[PDB]
């Protein structure tokens, strides 16, 4: 019940004072906003009635859409500063198939999760090129490319790596592909028969070459950052997790916890939510995985709309989980700390005054950074 | 020089076009389709009919196709232009996705604006704003230029 | 080769050790590693221009002791 008092307290803050939990002065907002949003000012005319308008078009004093800046202002108020870089020196662990290991990973203490969700970055787009021709730093990143004696892969950081296959095979394959438009074109055509010609089997057998071997080439990016508190329980059938989350251009913390997403996910149960998580990254079925991504992800509301048409999952998704553990009284005297700062930096009867003067005080010091420098 | 992927998918949605979605080529250009969307119903755009062209650049589908309302709309989402702000378009582009799915997308988002992280200028504040006389607004926008 | 400078609307300062051949998704790589946010989420600013993750710091004109923004809402 005291870290079922934890977490109560961050949600409540969270959602009464959004950005403000941050412990940032308003007056450090503006200047920085005032510092990044000065091109965007017009030049010309009564410019002190024109940075009004940017002025009043900032949204600085909004919380962060950004998962992974959610995640880290979590970990500092959950650990304190310390014990947040002493969690971020931990090695994440990849989910089993089954989830089992993160369950395993969750006594029956306070704890907090760190979760990192990663796309696969495979390359989709295929190219022939002469050895001539071919200069690293200048050509398209992440992208295969056909030589008469070599097929190589030039991936994200610009290191070409090579496919093992030899001058002869990639001789054949570059000389089979005769069509201008193939030159330069995608992996995995749906459209493409390899016996109904001999170019088009040359793409079947380089995309299907290029399939097994990055099948061990690192291709994994970060695509998304949560955290989940699991507090202890009286029992083990009735203990739960909370996920927190903010999820980028889509909505913030404070959005997730008004909607009450926590307390939806937690109705999952622990081995209903880890069972979902694991299916996420073990899955093959593209809309499997996007609706499972959209239950799970999404703000309150959006699930069925989230991952569908455009934004379906086709890249493969590894779920990775870090774990450590929450002393209810340093989080509580944490969020007693930015509840003390926010009462007496920015006072009033009710949090949402609080919230606006807040923001009149960064608009102030935005205001007064952009008129002394214009 | 068309790919037989850009003909063969014209064929599969001359096959199955999305209802009240009509795309068909044109000949002087094949790459261009000639799109009317009409207004989905329960929606501020029905009884409308927006003319929108469909542009596939050469370096389709490695590159996202042009998609350009004529019609103008009053809508949270696309500008003065016409240039409908799908993020297909720039940036989340693949070749897994095909015309189909950029014209269901763009229905869906004539069925579902989205005001909050928008493109649009005063359209998307007075749509977060007054939802009311925006969606009334976008009634009178399709009375007016999407009924003839 | 080369240090640079990427300061965030939080005021913190961050000091990355990168090259002009480097890669944006390179950077925000190394920005992971320092800060643990997933690269699919930042936004690189550089005098007031987006940072795509195609290109590389030598075609935005990136050079030592330089500055640039990291903006985390949309």
């Amino acid at each position: 019940k005291t870290g079922l008092h934890v977490h109560e307290k961050i949600k409540h803050m969270v959602k009464n004072y959004g950005t403000m939990i941050t412990g940032i002065p308003a007056e450090i907002l503006g200047q920085n906003e005032a510092e990044i949003s000065v091109g965007y000012v017009k030049k010309m005319g009564n410019m002190k009635e024109n940075i009004a308008e940017v002025v009043r078009k900032s949204e600085m004093t909004q919380p962060t859409n950004s998962a992974g800046k959610a995640s880290n202002e979590v970990c500092d108020l959950l650990l304190g500063t310390e014990g947040a870089s002493e969690f971020e020196k931990s090695s994440y662990q990849v989910l089993s198939g089954d989830g089992s290991n993160l369950k395993g990973s969750l006594p029956n203490k306070n704890l907090l999760v760190r979760v990192e969700m990663d796309r696969f970055n495979a390359p989709q787009k295929y190219q022939k090129i002469k050895r001539e021709e071919f200069n690293p730093e200048t050509a398209e990143k992440n992208k295969i490319y056909l030589l008469e004696d070599q097929l190589v892969y030039l991936d994200i950081f610009g290191k070409v790596i090579d496919l093992g296959q030899t001058s002869d095979t990639c001789h054949r394959l570059f000389n089979a592909i005769t069509t201008p438009f193939y030159q330069n074109y995608i992996l995995y055509d749906e459209y493409i028969d390899p016996e109904e010609s001999a170019e088009e089997a040359a793409m079947f057998e380089m995309g299907e070459i290029v399939k097994a071997k990055m099948k061990n080439i690192d291709c994994w990016t970060a695509t998304h950052s949560f955290t989940i508190f699991v507090p202890e329980s009286d029992s083990e059938d009735t203990r739960t997790l909370y996920p927190y989350q903010a999820y980028w251009t889509s909505h913030t913390l404070q959005q997730w916890f008004s909607g009450d997403k926590d307390e939806k996910l937690s109705r999952l149960g622990i081995d209903g939510y880890i069972e979902k998580l694991a299916l996420l990254g073990t899955t093959t079925d593209s809309k499997i995985r996007s609706s499972i991504y959209g239950e799970l992800f999404s703000p309150p509301g959006k699930e069925h709309v989230f991952c569908t048409g455009m934004n379906e999952k086709f890249s493969p998704l590894r779920v990775k989980f870090k774990v450590t553990e929450v002393n209810p009284e340093i989080a509580l005297q944490n969020l007693e700390e930015v509840q003390e700062f926010i009462d007496t930096n920015y006072p009033g009867e009710n949090a949402k005054d609080q919230c606006e003067l807040y923001k009149i005080k960064a608009q102030e010091a935005m205001t007064k950074q952009l008129e002394m420098r214009l | 020089g068309l790919p037989r992927r850009i003909i063969k998918e014209t064929q599969r949605l001359l096959a199955e076009p999305v209802p009240g979605i009509k795309a068909e080529p044109d000949e002087s250009n094949a790459r261009y389709f000639h799109v009317v969307i009409a207004g989905p119903q329960d929606s501020p755009f029905e009884g409308g009919t927006f003319k929108l062209e469909l542009f596939l650049p050469e370096e389709y589908p490695m590159a996202a196709p042009k998609v350009r309302f004529m019609t103008k709309i009053y809508h949270p989402n696309v500008d003065k232009l016409g240039r409908i702000c799908l993020d297909i378009l720039k940036d989340k582009w693949s070749p897994a996705l095909q015309i189909r799915t950029v014209l269901l997308s763009i229905q869906a988002l004539l069925s579902a604006p989205n005001p909050d992280d928008p493109l649009a200028n005063d359209v998307a504040e007075q749509w977060k704003t007054n939802e009311a006389q925006a969606i009334e607004t976008a009634r009178a926008w399709t009375r007016l230029y999407a009924m003839n | 080769h080369m240090q640079i400078f990427v300061k965030t609307l939080t005021g913190k300062t961050i000091t990355l050790e990168v090259e002009p051949s480097d890669t944006i998704e390179n950077v925000k790589a190394k920005i992971q590693d320092k800060e643990g946010i997933p690269p699919d989420q930042q936004r690189l600013i550089f005098a007031g221009k987006q940072l795509e993750d195609g290109r590389t710091l030598s075609d935005y004109n990136i050079q030592k002791e330089s500055t640039l923004h990291l903006v985390l809402r949309l």
